C-alpha cells in the first residue's frame, strides 16, 4: 500500500524459502534490471544466505 | 587531466562469462541481461558495455 522515504528506508529478513520469480511476468512491468557478483541467467541454479 | 573530464578512456563492464589469463576482447555488442532478445537495437534492458 505505502512505502518509506529516502532519509528512513526499511530492511526486511527473508529465509527458509524457494526462489521463483516467474510469478512477477503476469503482472509487473520493471523499468531497471542490473545485477553485479552473479550471472542473471545463474540464479536459478543456486542458493542465497 | 584537463578541464571537463578525458574522455577517450574507455572500459567493459558487461560480458557473459569470464575471460582467461593473457586474452583480449575487442568485440563490441549490445548485451541482453533478460530473457526479451534485444533485436540488435539499444532499449530497454539493453545496456552498451
Amino acid at each position: 500500500t505505502r512505502f518509506a522515504s529516502v532519509y528512513a528506508w526499511n530492511r526486511k529478513r527473508i529465509s527458509n524459502c524457494v526462489a521463483d520469480y516467474s510469478v512477477l511476468y503476469n503482472s509487473a512491468s520493471f523499468s531497471t534490471f542490473k545485477c553485479y557478483g552473479v550471472s542473471p541467467t545463474k540464479l536459478n541454479d543456486l542458493c542465497f544466505t | 587531466s584537463k578541464v571537463g573530464g578525458n574522455y577517450n578512456y574507455l572500459y567493459r563492464l558487461f560480458r557473459k562469462s569470464n575471460l582467461k589469463p593473457f586474452e583480449r576482447d575487442i568485440s563490441t555488442e549490445i548485451y541482453q541481461a533478460g530473457s526479451t532478445p534485444c533485436n540488435g537495437v539499444e532499449g530497454f534492458n539493453c545496456y552498451f558495455p
